[PDB]
């Protein structure tokens, strides 16, 4: 005999915790167990205001609007590391083969270039001290050249404490933590003010970053391992979808950055986690066989860690980002916002058509990252799967309707046939090939600039996306709130010029959906 | 050409390239929105859509609740929590008549599960807040530190093992005047009326919008078990069914209305999604629920179940930790609890802020805002599906009286809707009759979120129908790389987690072999053991190769001693010691499993045999302590300084502290500031 | 006087310099990675990761035939147990002693299984 | 230093050193064990926290 | 030794390092500490 009780504390609960009217649950309990349905639905309805209605606005090919993206000044860049304005110091490496030691393989990329001029400031950082920047680097020519003084020859390098360098990393920064049993009463103390971010209109780079994350490469950027031999059917043209992509994907910048991504956040963790308190040299350093296929290491520039005494996930590692350009800043200023670029030295490239001398920058900024962040960009060849499995979704679902498998005569197909790009004519077309870049450059960009305005604009725009399809399907699509579904896209663009292109791509999609 | 991914859709239809609009696949690095303004917003906006009822103060609480059922309908289309009583019953019934014996049978099995289920049960779940000492914490740990409570006070009937008789513990705790916990440091004393407020708590965190405490959870269970078995006994019910079993349940439910369905009769499905779900369906509706479930049933049964709406409905929302403030010039930063937010100035916040703080005071009661109706995210998830699945029920031709009738599919908040009719007119009139029976019982459909069109395509827990195809992709790819544990391990759990992915999360074959590929390439780096023919130097490398040479059949060799990847899609659930067993060499496998080896530990959820690579890794000091033993000569300092200059800082205010009082002379003084300047230009280089 | 000379000393010896200069007044109660994965990548960086039997010592020799040490004479934990390179584990699984094989399809035959319905 | 060690990391043939033919007017156990040094000797480079 | 400081000062600061570890574990006696802490001043102040 199991026996369950309600009493005391829980009763007068119990008693408190039913419809208005009942004031005992053993009174309420009688009325549902002798509860019989006499049309109260029914009843209730024709009770209830004709006013509360789901009424359908028919959606037809004149009712959206384009989305209305928001005015300020141009948007900033916010990456990490720099994408196509990136430069590299490239050295052959052949006969050492597999983990060898980043420090040195910098040194040995900084020792082919003997370009260096005098640095002077280019475009300054309007919210920071510019002397300080051009100072720091300095101190990494001065204290590289100081490794070729040193008896033993150390593994990593930790730059020495200066003034520039613990104003750059934030040192001394953080204000003090007062128990308000001390700070009771003070007459200036406003909350954490959670501004209203100001907002950014949609400047050109953007695309530009974009259209050459899509482009090929001289340079094969994965060596993906073995597998076992195919048996089953399915392992056969498994084998066959990921050859063909993986073929295509293979010298794609998207994968370039994909790799600058994990060997910049590894090493930046690693040293996070080693050296805790030191301000670590990071150098930033990628490798790729070559066309002709000879192992070759690539130096971007370097990052100095601040203090690193981490003990959450969320906890933040500030760095210093010195990065090697071609790029002229004053180009698109607007761009490099967040950065004091320097002009640090010059190039000679005496090309087929004669001598062409280039300046060389260096792209400087504060920054800061945390263990989850930095794991996010350990972990970015994750895009190289979403991007895989968009495009293995996409021939199963082709396939589905005539019932045979579509893996071949997507990528042999030699005819440009997929819309995947705009030009003053209109909609242009391209390979299978450019779709696989095109959807790889969408996943990585997903990845750096990852927001969660981008994960609301994502979700929202989706519904618009197959409202859309339906009334191309012919299917009558209907709408209830369509003005509440835009406010709550348009919600999202506020700043973020990766969410505010794809918006951009949404209104110039819309328009060519609807002919 | 500028490219624009989005062009795609003018050749590939929407639901084919869908896997193309969801940005990460995987969770993303920063999950914001749970901050101490944000649960103000849920506290206020659950009231404002239910702020028409009966407003009474607790007895027991002594807390202003709002009771909104039995209340006024609705003339607007805003979210109401106004339900009704004799509407939710009927729904109700119309489903046990619809589905005879679904509630008596459904008890009798959880009659069955609520005797055999185990204390053990409620240590798998995420963040629980921890009443025994104000925090949020793991479960296990929770439990713990509530049972030690229930030990220290006469309540030791949960050491019986059972659920049901911890919940007997959890009952007579109430009535118990004192409440005092051995905290080991401290005899910690709760009054009866601050106990009940930690008992009826819901705590934010940062890890959902916020958790309940150990003594309300306990009861959840038996509900929400309640609620499958009846789901379960439900076609209509999108849970809690498998991955490609519920790819069906959409096939179904079209292949239903489009084959009656003659030249005349039009059908629209609605892809359905509701509105603020938690915010308005009221405690008291969900005990009207049970209570018509557990009719004809014994008073034990329909007790423990009854006792989760009841907490519920008297239930109180901690505000976090608080706000945090930051002073301009003077640098400073301080945090303001929840606690003392009630008794704190109004002067201090900006103009967004201070109206949320003046709308929710009245509610505030012992720095917890008073939250008796609504409900927090994914709690009666499956008991929900039941009363919405009841709306879905009420579209039979023989309910509706009428030429339009609908069928469709629910799961929690998100649905499904079919309404088929002769006419337009029809299925307008089907669709505003579903929209305002849905009103009666606190259900209501986002109009923003929502759409329609003629049936053969829709979308229902974003799983996209179309013209019987619902496109096939993983929405959470896990972490492809190295466990951590040892070469033995990782390789099983590794191979492990890709077939699972495959199987649960739809992954398709493809993308699995890179998956695997990715793995292997992450595998090889981690424990330097790349193939044994490759050029590559590691330490390894030397001895891989002796291996290499040595062995015959190489396809033999495990990966982790320079073998070849002998895995693909039909070998994953294979253990790799298993997979290569025949090729290895006589010898090989000899040294490989010979237990007289020195690296396995005592000599003897993934499958992996004991070999060598079952191995088992590591978790001056008068110089250290020398350099911390002048420190305590100087403090019998400042956070962030170094050792040296928190040393030579302190030696120069002793110095000049010293010559102004007169202990040491000016030649002891400036003796001091001369060494104080050599300790200096050592630093610096 | 005598402690403010004394820390002149201490910033002499190039050893105890470096405790001063890196350690902070906050992680000095420290000296009175959740994450695995990063922990074994880590571990694996190290001379000798693997902790073994001391009759190790006994069974592999120190070196291998390049000169390469395969395990160290260090203190683990709680025991006398040693500090072995993964170089060990491949070293037996090339060289150790053979026993009879026979018993691990049948010890381990709730695993094996899953290879018999393939 | 660093030219031999990555000369030597191209050879992967080492077998366990024996005397083929010893020098009469000498210890020849000595030479055996001055090579097994050198090899020794340069994998403990790879152990110095500073590379010399 | 630190590669900034001079000779003596160099040698005058092993000198009270190995003066006061050797008072602790107990080699040289409270007479012999004292007569090097002594030497260990007339040396500084000759600089
Ligand atoms: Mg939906």
């Amino acid at each position: 005999e199991e026996r369950f009780e309600i009493t005391g504390t829980m009763r007068r609960l119990a008693d408190q915790s039913l419809p208005p009217n009942f004031s005992s649950l053993e009174n309420f309990r009688a009325y549902v167990d002798g509860f019989e349905p006499n049309g109260c639905i029914e009843g209730k309805l024709s009770q209830m205001s004709k006013e509360v209605n789901a009424r359908i606005e028919p959606f037809l090919r004149t009712t959206p609007r384009p989305l209305r993206l928001p005015d300020g000044p141009p948007c900033s860049q916010r990456s990490k590391f720099l994408l196509m304005d990136a430069l590299k110091l490239s050295i052959e490496d052949p006969s050492h083969e597999g983990e060898g030691i980043p420090l040195y393989d910098a040194i040995k990329c900084m020792k082919t270039f003997f370009g260096w001029k005098e640095p002077n400031i280019i475009k300054p950082h309007e919210k920071g001290i510019n002397p300080n920047y051009l100072l720091t680097w300095k101190q990494v020519l001065a204290e590289l050249q100081d490794i070729e003084n040193e008896e033993k020859i150390p593994r990593t390098k930790n730059m020495k404490k200066t003034s520039q360098l613990k104003w750059a990393l934030g040192e001394n920064m953080a204000p003090e933590k007062v128990d308000f049993e001390d700070c009771k009463d003070v007459n200036d103390l406003k909350q954490y003010d959670s501004d209203e971010p100001e907002p950014r209109s949609l400047a050109c780079w953007i695309q530009s970053e974009f259209n050459k994350a899509c482009e090929l490469t001289d340079s094969s950027w994965v060596e993906l391992d073995e597998i076992g031999e195919d048996v089953a059917p399915i392992e056969h043209i498994a084998s066959m979808r990921r050859n063909y992509f993986t073929a295509e994907v293979s010298h794609c910048r998207a994968t370039e950055y994909i790799m600058k991504g994990v060997y910049i956040n590894t090493a930046l963790l690693n040293a996070s986690c080693a050296a805790m308190d030191d301000f670590q040299l990071i150098p930033m350093i990628s490798k790729c066989r070559t066309k002709e296929g000879r192992r070759k290491t690539n130096l971007y520039g370097f990052i100095i860690k601040g203090r690193s005494h981490l003990r959450n996930d969320t906890d933040v590692v500030n760095f210093v980002s010195m990065e090697f350009s071609l790029t002229d800043p004053r180009l698109e200023p607007h761009k490099w916002e967040k950065y004091c670029v320097l002009e640090i030295g010059d190039m000679l490239l005496r090309t087929a058509v004669g001598q062409v001398s280039r300046p060389m920058f260096l792209y400087v900024r504060t920054n800061g990252t945390s263990k989850i962040k930095m794991k996010w960009g350990m972990e970015m060849r994750r895009c190289l799967l979403q991007s895989l499995q968009q495009i293995e979704s996409m021939i199963e679902a082709e396939s589905s309707v005539k019932e045979k498998d579509l893996t071949k005569e997507f990528f042999e197909n030699k005819s440009e046939t997929w819309p995947i790009g705009e030009s003053p004519k209109g909609v242009e077309e391209g390979s299978i090939g450019k779709v696989c870049r095109t959807l790889l450059a969408k996943s990585v960009f997903n990845s750096l600039y990852a927001s969660p305005q981008l994960e609301g604009f994502s979700a929202e725009s989706r519904k618009l996306l197959l409202i859309v399809q339906a009334l191309r399907d012919n299917l009558e699509p209907g709408t209830f709130d369509l003005e509440g579904l835009y406010e709550a896209i348009e919600e999202c663009l506020i700043n973020d010029p990766w969410v505010l292109l794809n918006a951009s791509w949404f209104n110039s999609f819309l328009t060519h959906a609807l002919r | 050409m500028d490219v624009n991914p989005t062009l795609l859709f003018l050749k590939v239809p929407v639901q084919n390239a869908i896997s193309t609009t969801f940005p990460y696949t995987g969770d993303p690095p920063y999950s914001h929105g749970t901050g101490t303004g944000y649960t103000m917003d849920t506290v206020n906006r659950t009231h404002k859509y239910s702020e028409k009822g009966k407003w009474t103060t607790n007895t027991e609480t002594g807390a202003p609740q709002l009771n909104p059922i039995d209340g006024p309908l609705p003339e607007d289309n805003e979210p109401s929590g106004y339900a009704q009583t004799d509407c939710v019953l009927e729904a109700m019934a119309f489903l046990e008549e619809s589905h005879p014996g679904i509630f008596e049978n459904s008890c009798l099995e959880t009659m069955e599960i609520v005797q055999q289920t185990r204390v053990d049960k409620l240590t798998q779940g995420r963040q629980t807040y921890d009443w025994t000492l104000n925090r949020n914490q793991p479960a296990a740990t929770a439990l713990a530190n509530t049972i030690e409570v229930f030990r220290s006070n006469g309540l030791t009937a949960n050491e019986s093992g059972r659920l049901i008789d911890f919940l007997k513990d959890v009952m007579d705790s109430m009535d118990k005047e004192e409440m005092e916990i051995t905290t080991h440091f401290k005899k910690q004393r709760l009054n009866k009326r601050s106990y009940l407020i930690r008992a009826l708590t819901l705590n934010t965190m940062t890890k959902a919008i916020a958790t309940p405490g150990m003594q309300i959870r306990g009861f959840v269970y038996f509900v929400e078990a309640l609620a499958r078995s009846i789901c379960e006994k439900l076609e209509q019910s999108g849970l809690p069914v498998g991955g490609n079993e519920k790819k069906a349940k959409l096939a179904n439910v079209v292949r239903k209305m489009m084959t009656n369905s003659q030249d005349t009769e039009l059908s629209f499905t609605i892809t359905g999604d509701n509105t603020k779900w938690n915010e308005n369906q009221n405690p008291r509706m969900f005990l009207a629920m049970i209570t018509y479930i557990t009719r004809n049933q014994p008073e034990w049964f329909r007790n423990v179940l009854s006792i989760a709406p009841i907490m519920f409905s008297n239930k109180m929302a901690r505000l976090g930790k608080g706000y945090m403030f930051e002073s301009k010039s003077m640098k400073l930063r301080t945090q303001v609890p929840a606690e003392m937010l009630a008794n704190i100035d109004l002067k201090y916040f900006n103009k967004s802020t201070r109206e949320k703080i003046e709308k929710i005071r009245p509610l505030l009661i012992d720095g917890t805002a008073s939250l008796s109706p609504g409900m927090m995210m994914g709690m009666f998830n499956m008991l929900s599906t039941v009363l919405g699945v009841s709306i879905l029920n009420l579209g039979q031709k023989k309910y509706t009286k009428t030429t339009y009738w609908w069928d469709g599919l629910q799961s929690s908040d998100d649905f499904a809707l079919i309404v088929n009719a002769p006419n337009h007119e029809g299925i307008q009139a089907g669709v505003d009759r579903f929209y305002r029976t849905c009103k009666l019982v606190g259900i209501n459909m986002s109009k923003k979120k929502s759409y329609i069109n003629r049936t053969g395509t829709f979308e229902f827990t974003s799983f996209f129908y179309r013209y019987g195809f619902v496109a096939n992709f993983s929405m959470e790819l896990p972490s492809f790389g190295v466990s951590g544990i040892n070469e033995s391990a990782d390789m099983s759990v590794g191979v492990t987690v890709i077939k699972n992915n495959m199987i649960n999360n739809d992954l398709g074959p493809a993308t699995a072999q890179m998956a695997l590929q990715l793995f292997i390439k992450d595998y090889r780096y981690t424990y330097r053991c790349h193939r044994g023919d490759t050029q590559i130097q590691t330490r390894r490398a030397f001895e891989l190769k002796k291996l290499w040479e040595q062995t015959r059949s190489k396809a033999g060799l495990l990966v982790s001693d320079g073998g070849p990847n002998l895995y693909n899609i039909r070998n994953l659930h294979i253990p790799e010691v298993c997979l290569k067993w025949e090729l290895m060499d006589e010898d090989y496998q000899g040294r490989l499993c010979n237990p007289m080896n020195p690296f396995v530990s005592h000599k003897e959820e993934y499958d992996a045999v004991a070999t060598t690579h079952s191995w088992i890794p590591k978790r001056d000091e008068q110089m250290y302590q020398k350099c911390c033993n002048l420190f305590e000569k100087f403090f019998p300092p400042v956070g962030i300084s170094s050792m040296v200059e928190a040393m030579v800082s302190r030696a120069r205010i002793d110095a000049r502290i010293d010559f102004e009082s007169g202990r040491i002379k000016k030649e002891e003084f400036a003796e001091i500031m001369k060494i104080c300047s050599t300790i200096e230009e050592l630093r610096r280089q | 006087m005598e402690r403010i000379k004394e820390l002149r000393d201490l910033m002499s010896q190039s050893r105890t310099r470096e405790i001063l200069t890196k350690t902070t007044v906050d992680h000095m109660a420290i000296i009175k990675e959740k994450n695995p994965a990063l922990r074994m990548k880590w571990m694996m960086a190290m001379k000798y990761p693997i902790t073994a039997d001391k009759r190790i010592m006994e069974m592999i020799p120190e070196r291998n035939e390049q000169g390469q040490t395969l395990w160290s004479k260090t203190n683990d934990a709680g025991s006398d147990r040693v500090m072995v390179s993964p170089l060990a584990v491949t070293w037996w699984n090339r060289n150790g002693p053979t026993t009879s094989t026979v018993h691990y399809p049948k010890v381990y035959k709730t695993y094996f299984e899953k290879v018999e319905r393939l």
